[PDB]
């Protein structure tokens, strides 16, 4: 889907605006909608309102590419491109055809520690954008505490009310609109709903494809650093939008590294040429940005660039 | 006055406390009568036969009120360390307090209304010479509690070496020593060692 | 100061950790420390040095360029390279040397209203590290509806605490160390800073070499972009760090776009052979990426690429 589409949709949702309700998650994976106040809830409705057109409506860098090519830009939406889809996305997906009429009503005596996510239903030109926000682990607020039952103190330590904060500010995590998914924060999609499983499993993948491959004499140290997430997204990246793996033979890239004129220093070639001979973790790092094709040069300069977000032209 | 001179005062009623437990325990003329014969006489005639007895008691319970509030002093933020460079124990201070103004108000005779009233007058110029003297630290309320008094240089790894200040700690401090400091005004704080 | 340098200079800070101390920012120019909780204090470090782990010990990808160089990357710490301070920089500065028997202590009865940032002094192996953060509107947040004097209540109307309480969470818009400033968040620095009229006399400073550099027909379309920030960060990097403006004759340029594949079916050479014809907004932006040497080709896949986060190699 194209960013302006994107956008079109979202001020379609945005100007005819109609209502917004707020709906938790639990840990028992049931709706229990909230009895948020008239004037906070308006007031939360403004200020995502607010929030979703500075990052969204307004913005003239935003992109949206898929999840599979992730990169580290900033100020981009990555569109879901799996389909396995865990627990929290069929539970949004419930929770955008929850009738009003339903009882099924939140137990605010649960010391707020049930609630695992926070749902934003921006309802509106009868469509629903659901934005969840993770719980954020009850991020510190700071009273004027108060000596006896007198309000003001002159002299007091400002301490922390223990769990009643709630904050849920005006950001978000990721939001669904149709039946596509979009994800802003990665790290929560991560480290949340069970993710990392399927990123080692893409790693894996794209580890039994690299050893098909005859490169390294040294898989070892690849499968002995694989388990960070931060090298298993690149091998995902890797396996499924690369095009190095499977496209172009082995003499073609080592005749590529040997007449670079930085590759051939940095990452060291076999003494035997037909292999790869990569041990360290700077080696690693360089061979997984060369795999990748982050090397590139223009015809104006010439100089070698390294891209660190790079995007496709022709497609 | 106020602040500064609060804390002062605060402190000197702090450093009195031993004081008005000693006229406690010496004039009280409680009947402690161990026979059948010597009932109750009254609380109207005890608490007048017992005047600087229930003033010396009230005057300890505003000494324990204000131990209380340096007490709050390290409740607060004093999650932070220094490095100290000097530290020339001082530490004859609370001894010499006590040897000096105290013990003459034990080798002093409490009879009459107008020598106790003398007295509260001495108390009274007493602190208020020892309000602004520098020499206000001494504590010997605090010496009882585990205190011991420093003199020392602590130094700031980002600000600088401030000079001359007051350390209040609950234990043993040396040179090249990380203490926690928690400032009650500008001259004392209160020390913790880092380990 | 490379990247590793700095890693190495945050980790001897962070094992030897010394302690912390937060003082104030007032809207009237001065510093206040304040009253925190010992447990709060503890937590509140625990948090920030979770978040400086992972943000540069634990992190791999991580870049710090200047931010006359700013692209749109992520998980990365903008180094402050400008000759002029702004007066936030210089109260940090500040900031960093208060002395500890100080007495200019934070009255809590002002309600919080007067605090435009926080600053944190995270301090250890006689070094200061000054972390920086901006007080948002209170970080929107609940309560629990005490039913007259008595806090649980089923039918609790979800309500929102005053003006009252002030935001902490374990996050740091920028930080300094030594005498070098970087920049994490790019927002708070050109709204809260001033820093916005810097930009846009760079700008101003742009314009006048585009219009000195006889290429463009329209130079009121530039002008007429030129209000906007997000544009006005693409000027700033053309005036400081901008390799084809003012390197290369024009004729090359003019070549360039008479001989690709995707430049010389959007921007159009003009009658005489000499301009550029550049109107619409998306003309604009690609005129901006193509003098900001954004379009790179492989030597090994022959593919076009868009780079929104580009680094020189031989840096």
């Amino acid at each position: 889907m194209t960013t302006q589409q994107l956008k079109e949709k979202i001020s379609k949702i945005i100007d005819n605006f109609s209502g917004i309700r707020v709906v938790f998650t639990t840990t028992a994976n049931e709706l229990k909608l909230s009895r948020i106040e008239g004037s906070a809830l308006n007031s939360i409705a403004e200020g995502f309102i607010d929030k979703i057109k500075e990052d969204i409506i307004n913005n003239e860098d935003l992109t949206s590419p898929l999840l599979s090519n992730f990169d580290d830009r900033k100020n981009a939406l990555f569109k879901f491109d799996y389909e396995q889809y865990p627990e929290e996305f069929n539970k949004i997906t419930q929770a955008i055809a929850i009738p009003p009429n339903s009882q099924d009503y939140y137990n605010p005596l649960n010391k707020f520690t049930d609630v695992k996510g926070i749902i934003i239903l921006i309802s509106g030109d009868n469509k629903c954008l659901a934005l969840y926000k993770n719980k954020t682990n009850l991020a510190v607020l700071r009273n004027s505490r108060k000596m006896f039952n007198l309000v003001p103190d002159p002299d007091g330590y400002l301490k922390q009310l223990p769990n009643e904060i709630l904050r849920l500010d005006f950001n978000y995590d990721l939001f669904s609109i149709g039946e596509d998914f979009y994800i802003k924060n990665h790290k929560t999609l991560e480290t949340q709903m069970k993710f990392h499983q399927v990123i080692e499993a893409q790693a894996v993948i794209a580890l039994n494809s690299l050893r098909d491959s005859l490169l390294i004499e040294d898989i070892s140290g690849l499968e002995k650093s694989s388990r960070e997430i931060s090298f298993a997204r690149k091998l995902a990246k890797i396996s499924k939008h690369s095009p190095v793996l499977g496209k172009i033979d082995t003499k073609t890239i080592i005749d590529y590294v040997s007449q670079h004129k930085y590759l051939s220093a940095i990452l060291q070639i076999n003494e035997a040429g037909d292999k790869l001979l990569i041990k360290t973790k700077t080696s690693q790092k360089h061979f997984i940005k060369l795999m990748s094709d982050d090397y590139l040069q223009s015809d104006l300069t010439k100089i070698i660039y390294m891209s660190i977000a790079k995007d496709r032209l022709d497609e | 006055m106020q602040r500064n001179t609060y804390n002062k005062v605060g402190l000197y009623i702090l450093s009195l406390a031993m004081l008005f437990v000693f006229i406690i325990i010496l004039t009280a003329k409680i009947p402690f009568c161990f026979t059948s014969d010597c009932s109750f006489i009254g609380l109207k005639k005890l608490v007048l036969t017992n005047i600087v007895p229930i003033v010396c008691f009230v005057f300890f319970l505003f000494s324990i009120y204000f131990y209380n509030r340096l007490k709050n002093i390290t409740k607060y933020n004093g999650q932070d360390s220094v490095k100290i460079t000097s530290c020339q124990s001082e530490s004859y201070e609370s001894l010499t307090f006590l040897a000096t103004y105290i013990v003459p108000f034990m080798g002093f005779s409490f009879e009459d209304m107008q020598k106790n009233i003398a007295y509260l007058l001495l108390v009274v110029v007493i602190g208020i010479i020892f309000i602004k003297t520098d020499k206000y630290y001494a504590n010997p309320t605090l010496a009882l509690f585990g205190f011991k008094l420093y003199r020392v240089n602590i130094l700031h790894p980002g600000s600088g070496e401030t000079k001359n200040l007051i350390a209040i700690s609950n234990d043993v401090l040396k040179v090249d020593d990380n203490v926690y400091y928690s400032f009650f005004d500008e001259f004392v704080f209160i020390a913790r060692k880092k380990i």
